[PDB]
RNA sequence: AUAAGCAGCUCAAGCAAUAAGAAAGCGAGAGCGUACCUUUUGCAUAAUGGGUCACCAAGUUAAUUUUAGAUGCGAGCGAAU
RNA sequence: GUAUGUCAAAAGGGAAACAGCCCAGAACAAGAGUUAAGGUUCCAAAAUUAUUAUUAAGUGAAAUAAAGAAAGUUUUUAUA
RNA sequence: CGAAAAUUUAACGGAUCUAAAUAAUAUACCGAAACCUUGUCCAUAUGUAACAUUAGUAAUAAUAUUAAUGUUAUUUGAUGGGGUAGCAGAACGUUGAGUGAAUCUUAGAUUUUUUUUUUAUAACUAAAUAUAGAUGAUAACUCAAGUGAGAAUGGU
């Protein structure tokens, strides 16, 4: 695998021994500024998952402490970090009824909808010693 | 060769003759792209649209998968892990964890076939009062 | 069909007659052909109806 | 505005200008001090024992 | 969430800001070139980047709805910069409903009355949204003739050195060396 | 007229910017048509119409991509902006010596 | 009680449960939005109609003549003995 | 009358407000997502972004008032 | 400069601008319910699997399968999505009737309310108040209509 740079080798050490760290994770492209602990409530229903699935975020656009920011051209590669989810549940919004209307015109059409969202808990965020890497 | 069309613009207010270019070349909305061979009479279709079309010469034709697949974006997440579950349609699935590889669907018609721990493994399980841990571990 | 029973139905208001005219308001005569004159007054009603005609049971060898 | 996406594209405010200039070639680490008040958890070279070794100079210098 | 948790009291706080109407502005001056011919900022280019303070635009955590916005204590503005002929030409209106009641009024007569202050207020007071923030945002705009204000120990400090000051920068670089002796 | 069709004589500088490249977008289809063709040893007539007959947005003067002819006008011309679906239909060439 | 809202909608500070747990409602402030119906080429229109609420209030029935679908019998069908 | 389109029966963005114009056809949400017309000092999302010239009249800057006059000013082409 | 009209500056939208004007150029950014992406709803298809029901066909003393209907999932990573006049299809609700000499009800049927949940013109959960054993209520399927009202200077 393409090697780390050496500037990253040498920083990276710092940018974990600082007290706070957060990450920038993005699921399907949309990014989700997260920390350990977070509650993240995504906007659709996952597809195949159940309360207490983990899930392993590969995809990090940011990945920095208070002083420090690692940042990737696409991404930061996975060997560097790594960040875990686990789905607690599936909820729901309020009915929303939308009324399409018209002047002068008595018909009013109703548009009902009701969405799902996936809520996760961000349980693991670390970063990884690469002095061996 | 082929040509890429892409249609950038609408034609809500062109003429009519100018809508029914555009079905033949199969452009229905917009940011549609559609791959037709390098040919006059696919060129001088495209002529008559050049002010809402953008064309370009690719080798080869990409199939329906292959363009929708250029958009698609990082899933950014892998199931390492998956709980018990019951599909309908094959059984119960076994707990499963990718992070050691087993994805097991026992089915059957009594609970022991199932794979799940019975009101009788527990009658056994109670009885077992002799077991104890070992004083090292304790 | 119960026209007249609201406008999501699809046959409200007026119930699928049009706006104010003859077609909405009465009734157009069935022979009525806007004031133009009938074919039969044209050209005429052609023969006549035997009355007098038997009217046998046909009956076929096959 | 009328819906709420339309009233968050009002609302909006760009991040720090430190993200925006995204790397290439690669990744990287960079020196961003933010304008804001530290924690009692960031705690100063001064009050840290003698036996820590994570007493170092300023990241600064490091740079 | 994480990012608005913490201490929000520095946020919302007024900071008193300070600016003189004679002193050259490179950025905010159409003249670039040379460096002796930067003039100050003009009347409606000081007034768009006052209101843009009053309304705390300038602020990462800026809402309309709350007024985070800060003050503007302006000195100088007897010699309010303005350009061609808007002194003597340009002309302020006023009617109270009345029919023959139109009173008008020139920059140069607006300014014997009630000085330069009161043409900087009426282009500030245009420059913000018209609703019932538009009243607490411009009195917060301290707008004085010559040098001399009240809010001469109110204007922001960074080591006891004003900003604007000669060697505010270098006080402010001082402290933050010292900042990143922490972990 | 009573009813109000607020449309200004002239265009501004973003909407000529716009114009410029609407213009020249115009041409890279037609060239990328024309060099497709031409190594399959291949024409159509109706490129060959257009590359005779029709200038490309650096061939064009200022007047030709702005305005337009207009005899009902006191000098003859008329801002482009003002013929129907001017954004999309393809105009460059007016009567010679207007 | 410094304000020019078809009174809703988008964003939302704050107040609100004496107590472990539990926040419905009201909402400062910011923004969007000129009732409805009828009738017209076209209505916020200063064009028509209505003070509010509840109730009564308009393609139905018969005979006749047709069509589609389903179904019974079938060169017969139906009715009636 | 003819040709083309829109409205009528089409909401949405732009034209300050706007049935008919410029874009674009609303099944419902999420996104500093990608764009059209249009725009980017403030009201008000985005440049007080670059280059070369003109104007001194707030002319003008999103609805061109005319012929005409004139040591206003710039440039070019002749010329002393 | 020519250039004068009657409520008020009065067709820069306003503030204001010597460019934030004009002309000839270049780039970035913003920007719609357009487009993409991830999900959802609905319509119409195409095959496959499984669940339930109904009716058949076989097996069974030491369960399988066929067809129809409903439904979920899935394959083509299917296609489609504004609307007046108007046409068409599928449903809900109201009143009465059949099954009904049925079912349920002081261990609370019914209570014009409040509350909770469910893709929901509807039902449901729970609470508060009162107290009925049937002249009470009621699922499901079907039958018949005096069956659905912000609009008639409508009527009471
Ligand atoms: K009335
Ligand atoms: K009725
Ligand atoms: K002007
Ligand atoms: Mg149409
Ligand atoms: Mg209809
Ligand atoms: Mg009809
Ligand atoms: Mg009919
Ligand atoms: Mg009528
Ligand atoms: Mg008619
Ligand atoms: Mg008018
Ligand atoms: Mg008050
Ligand atoms: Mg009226
Ligand atoms: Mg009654
Ligand atoms: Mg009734
Ligand atoms: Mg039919
Ligand atoms: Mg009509
Ligand atoms: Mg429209
Ligand atoms: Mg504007
Ligand atoms: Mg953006
Ligand atoms: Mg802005
Ligand atoms: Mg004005
Ligand atoms: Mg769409
Ligand atoms: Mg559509
Ligand atoms: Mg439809
Ligand atoms: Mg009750
Ligand atoms: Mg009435």
């Amino acid at each position: 695998q393409p090697p780390i740079s050496q500037q990253v080798k040498e920083l990276l050490p710092v940018l974990a021994a600082q007290p706070g760290h957060y990450t920038t994770i993005h699921i399907h492209g949309k990014p989700y500024l997260v920390t350990e602990g977070d509650t993240v409530k995504l906007p659709f229903k996952m597809p195949g998952v159940a309360p207490g699935d983990v899930l392993r975020l590969n995809r990090a656009s940011v990945i920095g402490s208070r002083d420090l920011t690692l940042q990737g051209a696409p991404y930061v590669d996975e060997r560097l970090f790594e960040c875990r989810a686990i789905v607690m549940g599936t909820e729901s919004e309020p009915m929303r009824v939308m009324i399409k209307k018209k002047r002068r015109c008595r018909k009013k059409k109703h548009v009902f909808s009701k969405h799902k969202y996936t809520v996760l808990r961000i349980n693991q965020l670390k970063i990884n010693d690469v002095s061996s890497l | 060769s082929f040509f890429r069309i892409t249609l950038h613009r609408s034609a809500i207010g062109l003429p009519k003759r100018t809508h029914g270019v555009l079905a033949a070349l199969g452009l229905r909305r917009r940011n549609q792209t559609v791959f037709h061979p390098v040919e006059p009479q696919f060129a001088g279709m495209l002529m008559k649209v050049k002010e809402l079309v953008r064309v370009e010469e690719v080798p080869h034709r990409l199939t329906k998968r292959e363009l929708k697949d250029e958009r698609k974006p990082d899933a950014g997440f892998v199931v390492e892990k998956q709980v018990r579950r019951f599909i309908p349609g094959v059984g119960v699935q076994d707990e499963v964890d990718f992070s050691k590889v087993g994805a097991v669907v026992r089915d059957g018609k009594r609970a022991g076939d199932l794979g799940v721990r019975t009101r009788s493994d527990w009658e056994v399980i109670g009885k077992m009062k002799s077991v104890l841990p070992k004083v090292k571990a304790l | 069909i119960r026209k007249g029973r609201g406008p999501s139905s699809g046959y409200g208001k007026t119930a699928g007659r049009g706006t104010k005219g003859q077609k909405a308001h009465g009734h157009v005569k069935p022979w009525f052909q806007g004031g133009q004159t009938p074919l039969i007054v044209s050209h005429g009603r052609k023969g006549f109806v035997n009355q007098f005609a038997a009217d046998m049971s046909e009956l076929n060898l096959e | 505005q009328s819906t709420a996406n339309r009233t968050k594209r009002m609302l909006n405010i760009p991040p720090h200008e430190s993200f925006l200039n995204v790397p290439v070639e690669g990744d990287r680490i960079i020196f961003n001090p933010p304008s804001s008040e530290a924690s009692v958890y960031h705690t100063p070279f001064k009050f840290l024992p003698r036996s820590d070794p994570r007493r170092r100079a300023n990241i600064y210098k490091l740079f | 969430m994480s990012q608005t948790v913490g201490a929000t009291r520095l946020a919302y706080s007024r900071v008193w800001h300070h600016i003189s109407a004679v002193t050259p502005h490179p950025t905010l001056s159409t003249i670039k070139a040379p460096s002796e011919a930067i003039t100050p900022p003009s009347l409606g280019r000081l007034a768009s980047r006052i209101a843009t303070i009053l309304m705390g635009k300038h602020k990462p955590i800026w809402d309309p709805s709350t007024d985070c916005g800060d003050y503007v204590v302006v000195t100088n503005c007897a010699g309010l910069y303005t350009t061609g002929h808007k002194k003597w030409r340009k002309t302020y209106y006023r009617h109270n409903t009345r029919p023959g009641s139109l009173q008008a009024i020139t920059m140069d007569a607006l300014m014997e009355k009630h000085g330069g202050a009161e043409v900087l207020r009426k282009a500030v007071s245009g420059m913000l949204p018209k609703n019932r923030l538009r009243d607490k945002r411009l009195a917060r705009l301290k707008a004085f003739e010559g040098d001399a204000h009240p809010y001469k120990e109110n204007l922001v400090r960074f080591g006891g050195k004003v900003v604007g000051a000669p060697g505010w920068e270098e006080a402010v670089k001082a402290i933050r060396e010292a900042d990143m002796e922490r972990l | 007229g009573g009813l109000l069709w607020k449309i200004p004589w002239r265009m501004s500088k973003f909407q000529k910017l716009r114009q410029r490249r609407r213009l020249r977008a115009v041409d890279n289809v037609v060239a990328t048509i024309e060099n497709a063709l031409a190594k399959k040893g291949e024409t159509v007539k109706a490129v060959e119409r257009w590359r005779a007959e029709m200038p490309t947005e650096a061939e064009m003067l200022p007047k030709d991509k702005y305005t337009i002819f207009d005899r009902k006008e006191k000098r003859y011309r008329k801002g482009i902006h003002k013929l129907p679906k001017w954004t999309r239909v393809s105009q460059r060439v007016n009567p010679p010596g207007y």
